[PDB]
């Protein structure tokens, strides 16, 4: 292979030939340089106008290597900036590439795919520019075979992770037909047994899934939620970070979507995630805890039952501090939104002198999170008579110290909320 | 994002 290392200048010099087999070298050399992943040239690749020369190869269809190696070119033109990829985009590459997904052979439609997904990849407009041109229906047709199992494994994972890309990115969020279209085949994928393949799937499930209730709903009724679990559950960290990401996403939905959550059995795996040594695990499963704490009171009832009020306390004891905080609020939740018999299960549960050593935290929003909680079990205590009991309770740990020092604090509703406690439970 | 194709 004598292709390698060539001068950009010698690059040009062979593309513009009118010699298609001495193009064809100068665009392997090219596709040499950018495969490199010490800087490739990309900015001088495109500086000497190589970009429409590709694109022209692209439809050489009686030479199918040349197509090939402008579309690894382009592809890893396509794979830099926003600009790289724009200055792909106006040399007419997205129908070429689509066209290209129909060609017998297995590796130029896969790299078509890969130059689709990086394009689609670069934001809301190309993506969505890549769906104007039509390339779902040739993308969704690649995969139209009654066992995923007999397409190539690196085939398969590059089509998930272009239609993962085609699902992904909101302000705009992707067409609704789009996704329609598109979801019978990324369920199909979810059920898949490649690890790469699902997290891919997850990640395309949880895009969706980031959205108005609309979307959830969309996504949900194709009845994913139990294989979200499932894969939940799994011991490849690459594929529960996006199923838990998806499973948050849904349960800030209805209270419909979230009991279909419960029902699938998703708090069951939670005493895991609320203890992953992950920490992102961890936080996401805490803020997942905080969005169905906000629900019914038959919800709070399910996770009290699934004792995941322990594992509350403990994350609110020790774990990183964002942790922390979204355990604040799925207790702030919790108390505000449960009866009074949860509220004291809660308290039982030893919640308070982790909740008043949080009080000496210098974000402010943390204080007003725990105080409204603090105000809330106070109202459940006066409806048991029991306010003493809590207010020694709180001074015995070491919180009404942090309280009388929280009416210095310098915002504004947070000295208001302590000292309306100081007086109101303290005399 | 993007993923660029190495050798």
């Amino acid at each position: 292979q004598g292709t390698v290392n060539w001068s950009v200048e010698d690059i040009v010099k062979g593309i513009n030939s009118n010699n298609l087999e001495s193009q064809l070298q100068a665009t392997q050399a090219a596709r040499k340089l950018l495969s490199r992943e010490k800087q490739p040239p990309i900015d001088n690749i495109i500086r000497a106008g190589l970009i429409p020369k590709f694109v022209s190869f692209l439809g050489k269809t009686d030479c199918s290597p040349i197509q090939f190696e402008s579309a690894w070119a382009l592809t890893n033109i396509a794979s830099g900036t926003s600009e790289q990829t724009k200055a792909v985009v106006d040399g007419g590459a997205i129908p070429a590439f689509i066209s290209l997904l129909a060609s017998p052979h297995a590796h130029i439609s896969e790299q078509a795919v890969w130059a689709l997904g990086n394009i689609a990849g670069d934001g809301s407009a190309f993506r969505d520019l890549v769906i104007k041109h039509g390339a779902i229906d040739p993308l969704l047709a690649l995969l139209a075979v009654p066992d995923l199992s007999t397409l190539a494994c690196g085939y398969l994972r590059n089509l998930t992770w272009t239609l993962s890309n085609l699902c992904r990115n909101k302000n705009p969020a992707p067409p609704l037909d789009a996704v329609e279209q598109i979801l019978p085949t990324l369920v199909r994928l979810l059920h898949h047994n490649d690890p790469e393949v699902l997290a891919d799937s997850c990640w395309a499930i949880s895009y969706l899934t980031d959205g108005p209730n609309e979307r959830i709903e969309m996504v949900v009724k194709k009845g994913v939620v139990p294989q979200l679990v499932k894969l939940l559950g799994a011991t490849e960290l690459p594929i529960v970070t996006p199923a838990l990401r998806a499973i948050g996403n849904i349960v800030t939905g209805t209270d419909e979507q979230t009991q279909k959550v419960i029902d699938a059995g998703a708090l069951a795996v939670f005493p895991s995630l609320l203890t992953n040594p992950k920490t992102n695990i961890q936080k996401e499963a805490t803020w997942t805890m905080s969005n169905i704490t906000a629900g019914r009171q038959d919800q709070i009832q399910q996770v009290v039952n699934h004792g995941l009020v322990p594992f509350l306390v403990g994350v609110l004891s020790k774990a990183d501090f964002k942790t922390q905080k979204e355990a604040a609020w799925a207790i702030t939740n919790y108390t505000s939104g449960g009866t009074v018999e949860q509220i004291v299960y809660l308290v039982h549960c030893g919640i308070i002198e982790p909740l008043m050593n949080l009080l000496s935290a210098k974000d402010t929003k943390i204080i007003q999170v725990i105080l409204d909680a603090i105000s809330n079990i106070f109202q459940a205590a006066e409806k048991l008579g029991e306010t003493e009991k809590l207010s020694i309770m709180i001074e015995e740990c070491g919180g009404l110290d942090k309280i009388e020092a929280l009416q210095r604090h310098e915002n504004e509703s947070v000295y208001k909320a302590s000292l309306n406690l100081i007086e109101k439970y303290f005399s | 994002r993007k993923r660029q194709k190495l050798m």
